[PDB]
């Protein structure tokens, strides 16, 4: 029951909602690193009064993007381009618990916290292409040791066998 | 004046004469040059392989070194076995023989 | 002679539109954009020779954009980006493209050269040390008696 | 002047590059001495096409 003209509710929706933010940011090597966080999370349930105060309806837009551009860009710096690749899952749950940190302040909660698509576009094609083709060397090398290592067991117990 | 130019130098009997012979001439000392410059390529080639063998050696003999005598020994026998087929390859699979076609009657 | 058709993004400083009303006017545009862009560039193209400009390119284009830009900027002009397009001559640019590929195209199969000599060199090593062992491990492997090796 | 520039080469290149360039040039002549190329084998022959009644 409400009174209709003294007082309005305003219904926030406690659901989880992805927000992706893209974000351009230089690695410790200075390079350029586009990376779009994708971030699930919602509102504290008795926090409300006190994000409708102090930052408002729009909490998500004005908190989240600088909160997360500014963590992001932090982390970032410590690592080196090779890392990111490597490491992506490290760097993730740094940003991930570094971000739940900050968030919590403003009584946000979030669900999970992923990087993706680490680019450019360009550059999702070169680097796996690149990553791609030395794989495929690297493994056909591979081949060649194991290869070795049979004909030489072969090698031995056919000398045992003739034995 | 914008600009003059020289168009036509000929005559038209002449002037196919001019390009054909040109051609030629030109081609030939393309001949020339490119012969000589390959000759360097090969010289080159065979200097860069010189070289490989000669670094390939020494890792070798380093890997060698690092991986002992055994290391050595058997080296030595892959060599050996490398050896002997080029000293004789060659060899032939034997196969029991094989049919032809033929008619099938079926009974009654 | 070089010809150069350059390519410049920009958009006016918000702040300065009544100075740039009082001293271009509305056509700011077209009365100041060419003649700095034909001035810097004829500038800066002169300190450097032909065969630069090719390999050099992108060095031109960032010393043009940074002179561009200072002189852009008293106008109260902001150029997002600046950069050379289509350097050429007629025939020249075909023959120069031509040469480019032959010579790259070269220099790749001289690495392709190269690296497989690489190869074959491990390749011989990896053998070395792999009958090494095995002839290591055939040895031991003897320890079944002599009937074994015989 | 192949000759001469491989001599000078190795002389750079230091006597290691001297010894393997000698083997490669061993294998070289080894190989065209005695050049032949031969296959390994996979054994295998026709079947059968058999009608089964239904």
């Amino acid at each position: 029951f409400l009174i209709p003209w003294v007082q309005k509710p305003i219904i926030f929706d406690c659901r989880s909602r992805p927000r992706n933010v893209p974000v351009i940011t230089g690695s410790k090597d200075l390079q350029n690193v586009n990376i779009t966080l994708r971030i699930l999370f919602r509102p504290v349930a008795s926090q409300l009064p006190r994000i409708f105060t102090s930052i408002g309806e729009d909490y998500d837009e004005r908190v989240l993007p600088s909160i997360t551009t500014e963590i992001l860009k932090s982390v970032v710096a410590r690592f080196d381009a090779g890392e990111l690749i490597t490491q992506r899952e490290l760097v993730s749950r740094q940003v991930s618990d570094d971000l739940t940190e900050r968030a919590a302040t403003f009584g946000l909660i979030l669900d999970d916290v992923s990087l993706t698509h680490l680019t450019f576009g360009k550059e999702f094609t070169e680097a796996v292409e690149a990553k791609q083709v030395a794989q495929q060397e690297a493994e056909r090398a591979r081949f060649v040791v194991e290869k070795a290592e049979q004909q030489k067991k072969a090698a031995i117990i056919s000398a045992e066998g003739d034995s | 004046l914008d600009d003059v130019s020289l168009t036509h130098l000929t005559f038209g009997k002449e002037f196919t004469e001019a390009v054909e012979a040109k051609q030629v001439a030109q081609q030939e000392a393309e001949r020339a040059r490119f012969v000589v410059e390959k000759a360097e390529q090969q010289k080159k080639a065979a200097i860069i392989s010189a070289e490989g063998d000669s670094k390939a050696a020494e890792l070798i003999a380093n890997s060698l070194a690092t991986a002992g005598d055994g290391l050595i020994e058997l080296r030595k026998l892959e060599a050996a076995e490398d050896i002997a087929y080029q000293l004789s390859r060659s060899r032939n699979i034997t196969y029991l023989p094989a049919g032809q076609s033929v008619l099938l009657q079926l009974p009654q | 002679m070089v010809n150069i058709s350059l390519r410049v993004l920009s958009r006016p400083n918000a702040q300065e539109l009544p100075s740039m009303y009082q001293r271009l006017g509305l056509d700011y545009e077209e009365r100041v954009l060419p003649s700095i862009v034909n001035e810097v560039l004829k500038s800066v193209v002169a300190k450097f020779n032909a065969s630069q400009l090719i390999t050099q390119r992108a060095q031109v284009s960032l010393l043009i954009r940074r002179e561009l830009t200072e002189r852009a900027k008293d106008f109260s002009l902001i150029l997002d980006d600046v950069a050379i397009t289509e350097l050429s001559f007629s025939r020249e640019y075909t023959a120069a493209v031509e040469a480019k590929q032959v010579a790259q195209q070269e220099a790749q199969r001289a690495q392709f050269l190269v690296e497989k000599a690489k190869q074959e060199q491990r390749q011989k090593i990896v053998q070395a040390e792999g009958e090494a062992e095995a002839a290591k491990m055939l040895g031991e492997a003897l320890s079944k008696n002599p009937g074994y090796i015989k």
